[PDB]
C-alpha cells in the first residue's frame, strides 16, 4: 500500500475533549440550518458512573433534537467499540486522533396526561368487556372474530 | 432545518405520512408539517420479473 | 403431429420473457391524480416454441389486446370494490391511457394502465404476475398436454 | 332443495328467520 | 425457524402458508411459542400464545411498543438486507402506518392501546 | 407403530447441560469484524451477514 | 401548536470551549476511526496506519499485540457528523 | 319451522312441489317405481295448462 499515515494520539483523556459524532432518527441532515447544538453534562464529577454521561440537544427553527450518552436511548456502538476522529494532514502525513462520542438524537414532544383521569368506560361489563381481546387488535382468530360479532346475530 | 430520508416519511419527525388525498399537502400528524406532493412526482418504482431467460 | 401441437396447453408465461412494471406518481391535474403504470410484456422468439406449441406471435399479441387486459382491467376492479388496433384496444377501459405494440416483428407490447390514488394498496405487479401464470392463450378444455411417442404394440404390428 | 326459508304466498309477509342454536335454542325474528 | 405450513391460511383473512416459528426459553424455566405470520399485502401478523390460546397482532404494534425509536428508524431496521424491494418498502410503510391510523404516535399511546384492548384474558391487578 | 419416532443418541453423543456465562462473547466479536447492531456496517448490508449470539442479535459482519 | 424547544436538566449543566478547531480546508480531512474496546489509542504513535486495504500493524500491549488487521473503506455514506467548536463563538 | 309461514301455519313451497311429491310417495308405497317420473310428466303438462 502506497497511502499511510503517522498516527498521533493527541488530546488529553477528557469529557468534553471528545469529539461528538451526531446521527438522526428521522434522517440524513443534507443541510445544517441554524441548528443551536448544545451539549449539557451531570455536575457531580467525583463519582465514575454518574460522570460521563451526556446529553446533545439541537434546535432547529421548527423542531428540537436531544440524544443522550446513557439510559434508553444510548447506542451499543459506544459500549463494544470505541470510536476516534482522525485529523490527517495530507503534508505532514500527521494522524491526530482524538476520542469520539456517537449520539443518536430523537424529536422531542410535549407529553399527555388526559387519559390518565380518563380511564372508566363502561367499566360495569366484565366479560363483554371481553370483546376488546376478540377484535382486530389481538384477536384469538378468524373463528373468533367473525364469530363473537353480535352473537353469530342471534 | 431539513431533512433527507424516504419520502413517505416526514423528514422532521420520522413519522408516517398517510395517504396524499384530495388535497395539494399531506400534512404530518404528529409534528404539524406539511408535505407537498408534488414532491411524490420523483418516484418511479420500475422493478420487473423475468420468467424464461433467453439463452 | 399438427394435432399434438394443438391439443396442447399453452399457459401465458411459458412464452412471456419478463415484465417490465414501471410505476410513476402523476398528478397533472390540480384536483385529479393517478398511479401512472406501464408494463412492458416481452416475449419469447417463436423459434423457442415452434417444437411444442403453434403460435406465431401476432396470435399471442391478439390475446394479449383481447382478453388478458380484460381480465386484467377485471382483477383490478375486484381489488378496488370495498394505429387502429390501438384504438381498439385502449376502449375496453376507461383508464388505459397508451398502447404500444412491436408493429415490425411483434415481440412486445406496453399498456399503461393509470389508476386512480385509491384508499388501499396493492402491488400491481403482484397482479401482473399472478394472472400472467394464470393466463391461457388457448387450450381445449380439460387437456393439459398430449404425447404420441408410444411406439407400444400390440400384436407385433 | 324446497324446504327454506321464503316470503308467503298466502298473508304475503316477510320471511321470518328461524336460527337455531347450540341445538338447544331456536330464535325468530318479527318481520317488518 | 422459517417453514411453510398451509394450515396456516386457515387463521385470518389474508393469512399465506408462510411463516417463522420461534420457540424462546428463559434460563430454562420459562418456555414460550410465538409465530411471524405473512399477509398477502405484505403485512405481518404477530402470533404468541398466552395461557393455552392464541393472540393475533400486528407487527407494528409490537415495534412501536418495544422501543421509543421514530417510524422512520423502525423502517430503516426491517428494510435492512433488501433496500430496494420496493414492494417491503411499501408494506413496511403500511405496518408502520397501521399503528398511526389508530392514534398512537408514540410509544407511550401503544403501551396504553395494547394494555387497554388485553387485561381481561390478562388478569393483572385493577 | 413407534419406528422412526423413537430414536436413540449414539454412543458419541452428549446433551450440553452446562451454563455459562457469555457477558465476554459480543464484545470478543465486535473485536473481531463485527460491527456493533448501532453502528454503521461500512459495507451494503445487502454484503454482510447477521450475527447472533444465543438468540440476541449482535451486528453484521463483511462478507 | 408551537415546538417544545427545551433546556430542562435538574442535575446537568453545559460544558465550556477547548482546543479543537472548525477550520477546513483542501489541507486536512476527516477519518472515522472505530476501534476495539480494550484498545490501547496511544501505542500506535510511532507505527504507520494505512488508507486503502489492509496492513497489520505493530502495537504496544502488554507484551506485544501487532496482530491488528486495520481496514480502510470508502464512507458508506454514514450519518455520523462531526460537531466541531466553532470559531466566532466559543 | 324454518320453511313454513308462522302466521297462516302453511308451508310456503309452491303447492305443485308438495302435490307432485304426495303423489310420488303415495305410489312409492305401493313399489310402482315406475310411475314417478309419469306423475312429474303429468303435472308438468297440467302446470303448462
Ligand atoms: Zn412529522
Ligand atoms: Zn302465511
Amino acid at each position: 500500500v502506497l497511502p499511510s499515515a503517522r498516527w498521533q494520539y493527541c488530546g488529553a483523556p477528557d469529557g468534553s475533549q471528545r469529539a461528538v459524532l451526531v446521527q438522526f432518527s428521522n434522517g440524513k441532515l443534507q443541510s445544517p440550518g441554524n441548528m443551536r447544538f448544545t451539549l449539557y453534562e451531570n455536575k457531580d464529577s467525583t463519582n465514575p458512573r454518574k460522570r460521563n454521561q451526556r446529553i446533545l440537544a439541537a434546535e432547529t427553527d421548527r423542531l428540537s433534537y436531544v440524544g443522550n450518552n446513557f439510559g434508553t436511548g444510548a447506542l451499543k456502538c459506544n459500549t463494544l467499540c470505541r470510536h476516534f476522529v482522525g485529523i490527517l494532514n495530507k503534508t505532514s502525513g500527521q494522524m491526530e486522533v482524538y476520542d469520539a462520542e456517537l449520539f443518536n438524537m430523537q424529536p422531542l414532544f410535549s407529553d399527555v396526561s388526559v387519559e390518565s383521569e380518563l380511564a372508566l368506560e363502561s367499566q360495569t361489563k366484565t366479560y363483554r368487556e371481553k370483546m376488546d381481546s376478540c377484535i382486530e387488535a389481538f384477536g384469538t382468530t378468524k373463528q373468533k372474530r367473525a364469530l363473537n360479532t353480535r352473537r353469530m346475530n342471534r | 432545518s431539513s431533512f433527507q430520508s424516504d419520502l413517505d416519511f416526514c423528514s422532521d419527525c420520522g413519522s408516517v405520512l398517510p395517504l396524499p388525498g384530495a388535497q395539494d399537502t399531506v400534512t404530518c400528524i404528529r409534528c404539524g408539517f406539511n408535505i407537498n406532493v408534488r414532491d411524490f412526482e420523483g418516484k418511479v418504482v420500475k422493478t420487473s420479473v423475468v420468467f424464461h431467460q433467453l439463452g | 403431429k399438427s394435432l399434438k401441437k394443438q391439443l396442447t396447453r399453452v399457459c401465458l408465461g411459458e412464452v412471456l420473457q419478463k415484465i417490465d412494471v414501471q410505476e410513476s406518481f402523476c398528478m397533472e391535474e390540480k384536483q385529479n391524480k393517478f398511479q401512472v403504470y406501464q408494463l412492458r410484456f416481452q416475449f419469447l422468439p417463436h423459434a423457442y416454441y415452434q417444437q411444442e406449441k403453434c403460435l406465431r406471435p401476432e396470435d399471442i399479441l391478439r390475446f394479449m389486446e383481447t382478453r388478458f387486459f380484460k381480465l386484467l382491467m377485471e382483477s383490478i376492479k375486484k381489488k378496488n370494490n370495498k394505429e387502429r388496433r390501438v384504438q381498439a384496444v385502449r376502449e375496453i377501459h376507461p383508464f388505459i391511457d397508451d398502447y404500444q405494440y412491436d408493429t415490425e416483428e411483434s415481440l412486445w407490447c406496453q399498456v399503461t394502465v393509470k389508476l386512480p390514488l385509491m384508499k388501499i394498496n396493492f402491488d400491481m405487479s403482484s397482479l401482473v404476475v399472478s394472472l400472467a401464470h394464470g393466463a391461457v392463450i388457448y387450450a381445449t378444455k380439460g387437456i393439459t398436454r398430449c404425447l404420441l411417442n408410444e411406439t407400444t404394440n400390440n400384436k407385433n404390428e | 332443495a324446497h324446504m327454506n326459508a321464503k316470503r308467503c304466498p298466502h298473508c304475503k309477509t316477510g320471511r321470518s328467520v328461524v336460527r337455531k342454536e347450540h341445538n338447544s335454542k331456536l330464535t325468530i325474528t318479527f318481520p317488518a | 425457524i422459517a417453514m411453510i405450513r398451509p394450515k396456516w391460511k386457515t387463521r385470518g383473512p389474508g393469512y399465506t402458508q408462510y411463516g417463522v416459528s420461534m420457540h424462546c426459553v428463559r434460563e430454562e424455566h420459562s418456555a414460550v411459542n410465538m409465530n411471524l405470520h405473512y399477509l398477502e399485502n405484505g403485512t405481518v401478523m404477530l402470533n404468541f400464545i398466552y395461557r393455552k390460546e392464541l393472540f393475533f397482532l400486528p407487527l407494528g404494534f409490537a415495534l412501536k411498543a418495544l422501543v421509543s425509536f421514530s417510524d422512520y428508524q423502525i423502517f430503516q431496521e426491517l428494510i435492512k438486507g433488501k433496500e430496494d424491494d420496493s414492494f417491503l418498502r411499501n408494506s413496511v410503510s403500511q405496518m408502520l402506518r397501521i399503528v398511526m391510523e389508530e392514534g398512537c404516535s408514540t410509544q407511550k399511546q401503544v403501551l396504553n392501546y395494547l394494555g387497554e384492548c388485553f387485561r381481561v384474558k390478562l388478569n393483572v391487578p385493577d | 407403530e413407534p419406528c422412526g419416532l423413537m430414536n436413540h443418541l449414539t454412543a458419541v453423543c452428549e446433551v450440553v447441560t452446562q451454563f455459562v456465562y457469555t457477558a465476554s462473547i459480543p464484545a470478543l466479536l465486535c473485536n473481531l469484524g463485527v460491527t456493533p447492531i448501532d453502528g454503521a456496517p461500512h459495507r451494503s448490508y445487502s454484503e454482510c451477514y447477521p450475527v447472533l449470539l444465543d438468540g440476541v442479535m449482535v451486528g453484521w459482519v463483511d462478507k | 401548536s408551537c415546538p417544545p424547544n427545551f433546556t430542562a436538566k435538574p442535575p446537568a449543566s453545559e460544558s465550556p470551549r477547548f482546543s479543537l478547531e472548525a477550520l477546513t480546508g483542501p489541507d486536512t480531512e476527516l477519518w472515522l476511526i472505530q476501534a476495539p474496546a480494550d484498545f490501547a489509542p496511544e501505542c500506535f504513535n510511532g507505527r504507520h496506519v494505512p488508507l486503502s486495504g489492509s496492513q497489520i500493524v505493530k502495537g504496544k500491549l502488554a507484551g506485544k499485540r501487532h496482530r491488528y488487521r486495520v481496514l480502510s473503506s470508502c464512507p458508506q455514506a454514514g450519518e455520523a457528523t462531526l460537531l466541531a467548536p466553532s470559531t466566532e463563538a466559543g | 319451522l324454518r320453511g313454513s309461514c308462522l302466521n297462516c301455519h302453511m308451508l310456503t313451497c309452491p303447492r305443485a312441489v308438495i302435490h307432485l311429491l304426495l303423489c310420488q310417495l303415495r305410489v312409492l308405497e305401493v313399489g310402482a317405481l315406475q310411475a314417478v317420473y309419469e306423475l312429474e310428466r303429468i303435472l308438468n303438462r297440467f302446470l303448462e295448462e
